[PDB]
């Protein structure tokens, strides 16, 4: 079940990338 | 073309615990990974189920951790701590420390007792949970008629006890003692059923170590935030 | 990108009876179950269909519950209470008490009369609803030409009457007596059609117990909230 | 998460004729039926197509309803009322009364004339609509060159006339006489083409009854609200 | 054609029952 | 028929769980 | 239930050229048809492609419409008007009048010259567009090395010229002469390449009539609104 | 291409009939 | 009918970096094409990967571009510039100039050294990156135990070096030197491993030209905006 | 990936033509 205190049916307008934090895993000059 | 909207009464209110986002400012920003850091606990409960240590007092008010016993007769014994998940005992303990930043609790509690005495020793303890109705027992005899377990001190160092939830209400208040109201409930007592025996060359006296926990039944719900302290 | 909106005239109004939610604060919070508690009534009507007791007066203004009768001739009898679901009688009664926190009523009413006299007794009562048009009857004779039922006092203790709804309007006002306006309607009367007889060894005098109800036809609609009281 | 909105310029305006709802207060409230009441008219037009009565004057300014005639020669006759759906005549009339709470009109008008004279009588009337361009006729001769109908007084009591719509504009103004501007148009006249004859034993004099209506062509559009009056 | 002066594409939020007037046509005790 | 005085066509944004009250029926350490 | 909205910064702004509707007031109102009125022009361009008349001056500052010529040698001739769609000439002209209520222009221009002299006459004119780089020519010889056309005065009354668009920029400014900046460009000149000849009995002197237009290539974009005037 | 200066993706709420101007082309008594 | 809306707390805030549009004013306006202009760079990184020139000092504080060397023994040599992408050196450089309008950096750096001496010459340089832990080397010997490359001065004019990213943190701060905090890291040194040799007829002395760049591994993220300057 | 700082799920109301800049590539009289 859902995120935490965060519960509207319309979820996020912006873009995840935009509301929280991406989140991740570890031309020419010519001659 | 504009959509007519009826502005509602509140209109410039800020709700603290308001379940819904707000506006960003710094976006498309990638976070420094983790990856390599084991030990992430998602739920708190999975915490308050690790004994931490109930401090037992002596004149200096220097509570210390052990129920401590010997050679013979109690008293009305050994100890007595109630089960009022706000006690003097359980507070400072994780479970009790966690149980607090929450309004209600349900489920069965567990008290674990580890003996610290000499291996050439031998003792036998009676243990019990006595529900509210009548009064705090004043003699083993009076105690035994409650949920208990005779602990035989042997090889096997620790005993596991667990005081149920004998509650009308499906839930109980995590404790805020604007008085003692009806809801809260419990006393756990313990006394020797045979003295704690020992041959020559070994100690009279011995200390046994205290550690509360919340079973496979424990549930805390209603976050809140207590009582501003600033210790000592 | 912002959606243009036309803000409507009201814009900071709070409507009391406004059919629509508002914002939470404490969510994902589970309620203490029920489960084991039988006796949940969903509709009110299903209430105001349980007689409660119409209090009949005597000099001290000590109304009391019984229509009370004997040995012979009325009068213009026994009683008379109108059917103005706001009366002196019906108020205090459930139906009448419930009928009030509502603006309108429709359907058929029911008056139930249980005899309390000696089993070695015997009586016979005429009963009637007389609609508004002419005046309050002043003699059985004058009454009978209305909806009625001759009650034969026997084994069978109680009688069930029910005064219809003889109404122009599909509905009537539950009663607020800024005067008596045209809408409201009813008088129910009752007198003995033969005296209430009894052999030797038994009482002259006997009391018979009063209890209003709203039939299989009764309908209250338009919630409201009356008339601030503070009893006695 | 909140949807950004651009608040538009108006923002706290109330529009009188604003085509869109507003907020309730008392809901799930059922209305007292109808069912049994015949005579519901949905459109107004279907009204202003029922003659009501054009009041014809005489010295006392006691207009009264009849065009009234005899034995011989007019004059420039009998009458004359223009067709300026705001006249002195047509106002008070339904059509004219309805036509007013509306800004524009189009379609053909109808004037109906019912004779009230003795059955042993006999007359013959010329009738005409004369459009604006030249002036108000001043002689039948001058009139006839317009849309008309020779009415033969017989068995058949009433005649039906109808003055068209000879209009440049697809529509005309229902009348507000900040002067007489170009748009408005019409005069209808009527004179006898043979006198109104009668044997011995019957009256010289006879009155014939006036009643305007809006045809199968009449159209009023642009609601408005006139001219504050407070009669007499 | 439509109601009277009432013409938005989004018609009624509330519930007819709630904006205008319905409109109409003419537990146990145990023993 | 519907809840009580509560009648909009758009019902609840938040999440039931969030507007009224759920409603109900009666890691390692290692060794 | 209310939808949370984030009100944006602007919030009570009115934009003049704002591409979006607003609220009605008088609806379901039908407009008086057209139907019968031919001559509806949808685009403006389709306007400024109709010569109107470039006024040529003489001492009184009484510009008048003709380039006017004879018997022999110019000068540096006949005329000279630049191509700066804001000139003295082209303004007053449709194209130039329309070109103005617009910020930019592109495409090829067209100058049309109609001869008005006697039919027993004969002349021959050289015509040219000379781009900015060097200076305004000061002799036909100097002119000819530009886009031109030798006009032979015959049967065929008018000539059609058209000065291209020799522009760096894909577009040019419709003209607002806070000085003459680099963008604007053009001069068109015209002189006789042989004199304008004529036998006996005919006039020395003859006037030839001027009319600008915007080709099959002309484009005006960026509405604006100029320069408050109030003529004469 | 579109009307003139009028370009939102949501076009008209009201009803054409209601925002601009329709536009056009040329009970009983009983007996 | 109006949609109720809950206005959120912010309600008249303007966010600088707010990811979402706003309202137009001048629409359906077509832009002057491009088409013919090659040389469009979409990403900045693709910039800061072009050496620009690290200025090496001498007494006048007249830094100049060359590491400059000869005939024999350093010193503790030739140079030394740390790798603190904010240095004295790298700032002014593209990479370092670009790296700044960004909060963090990761990846491998590259230092390129081009020799400018006589072709009849010959030298041999040791080069190294020495991570923070101990101190700045004070002798080649002390240096060599770090990532390095012995450069043999020959035909092949330039050498390419590249100092990794030996970093705990997945990222590092682009440099804002409220002191030197723990994060930042690097020193690159260079000394001759054999002197720079040359026959008769050629110069003692020779200058070799400096140029920083960001590899195939370099990443800058978190836009910001530094430190207000106003040069000299 | 997307424009630059511009990330809402609802993109543009108006009409591209209307929010940024088109962008491009190089009646009768009668007789």
């Amino acid at each position: 079940n859902e995120s935490g205190n965060e519960g509207v049916i319309i979820n996020n307008f912006y873009s995840n990338q935009y509301q929280n934090s991406i989140d991740l895993s570890a031309l020419s000059n010519l001659l | 073309s504009p959509i007519p909207v009826t502005v509602r009464e509140h209109k410039g209110c800020f709700y603290s615990t308001n379940p819904d986002t707000t506006v960003p400012i710094y976006g498309k920003t990638i976070s420094t990974p983790s990856d390599y850091m084991c030990g992430e606990f998602s739920d708190l409960l999975e915490l308050c189920k690790l004994p931490t240590f109930l401090g037992n007092p002596n004149t200096n008010n220097k509570r210390y951790p052990y129920f401590s016993a010997t050679n013979s007769v109690p008293a009305t014994s050994m100890v007595d701590y109630q089960v009022a998940l706000s006690c003097s005992c359980m507070a400072n303990s994780m479970l009790a420390a966690v149980a607090r930043n929450f309004n209600q609790y349900r489920g069965s509690l567990n008290f674990l007792f580890v003996f610290t005495g000499a291996a050439m020793v031998k003792g036998k303890f009676l243990i019990a949970y006595t529900p509210p109705g009548a009064g705090k027992p004043t003699t083993r005899d009076q105690a035994m008629q409650s949920t208990y377990a005779i602990w035989d001190l042997g090889l096997n160092s620790s005993f596991n006890f667990t005081a149920p939830f004998i509650s009308p209400t499906h839930y109980r208040q995590t404790s805020y003692t604007s008085p003692t109201i009806t809801s809260v409930d419990g006393w756990v007592t313990v006394w020797q059923l045979t003295p704690l025996t020992y041959p020559s060359g070994t100690p009279t006296n011995s200390d046994i170590l205290t550690l509360v926990s919340a079973g496979d039944d424990f549930t805390l719900r209603m976050p809140i935030s207590p009582t501003k302290w600033v210790p000592q």
